[PDB]
């Protein structure tokens, strides 16, 4: 579960990538950068919920 | 030196070229330099800089100006490279002097050839003498001291 704000979101993980930019001289590192993709989860008694289907 | 030589008194001559007194005098040259041509690495865990490395040395060209002469042999050298592209490359010597009028230092110019020739602009309402100018690419050079 994802929350920002207003953001919420439910699912799971894809993607990611990392990648290390500075070190100390031991080689201990200090920055590093990382990309993310998330996809989206909902439960199958939840969707029909949402979807309330109605000459029946 | 204890006093250092001032710059105005030189000589240049060819070699390839018939030779003519007239041909020998000029007004100015430059492009006696050189440079190294460098790349740059960064080293993880080096922070305090980076490192350089050299690839090339890099001559710039030899630039010669005087007054209009007509009849010149180094023009017509020129003029076939310019109008043919007949080349034929030849070696100069640039010559600093003393008092004496003898060589302080030398610089030996290796494989030469003519790029460019121009006159500057003329003009009705300017007392000035017509000039010439003559740009030379070569290989390197060596100085001799």
């Amino acid at each position: 579960m994802i929350t920002w704000g207003s953001l919420l979101f439910k699912g799971y993980l894809k993607e990611m990538d990392i990648e290390y930019k500075l070190f100390r001289p031991d080689g201990t590192p200090i920055r590093a950068m990382a990309t993310t993709k998330i996809g989206e989860f909902v439960e199958e008694e939840l969707r029909t919920a949402q979807e309330n289907n109605q000459p029946d | 030196t204890y006093y250092p030589p001032s710059s105005f008194h030189f000589l240049v001559e060819f070699t390839g070229i018939d030779a003519k007194n007239n041909d020998h005098e000029f007004q100015s040259v430059s492009g006696l330099s050189v440079d190294i041509d460098t790349e740059e690495f960064a080293e993880g865990g080096e922070n305090r800089f980076k490192h350089k490395f050299p690839v090339k040395t890099k001559y710039p060209n030899l630039v010669l100006k005087r007054g209009v002469l007509v009849d010149s042999k180094v023009i017509s050298w020129c003029r076939d490279a310019i109008e043919d592209f007949e080349f034929k490359p030849i070696d100069l010597t640039v010559k600093l002097l003393n008092e004496e009028h003898q060589p302080l230092m030398t610089w030996n110019v290796v494989h030469a050839y003519p790029v460019k020739w121009s006159v500057e602009d003329f003009n009705a309402q300017e007392s000035k003498m017509a000039i010439e100018s003559v740009e030379l690419s070569y290989n390197y050079f060596k100085t001799i001291v």
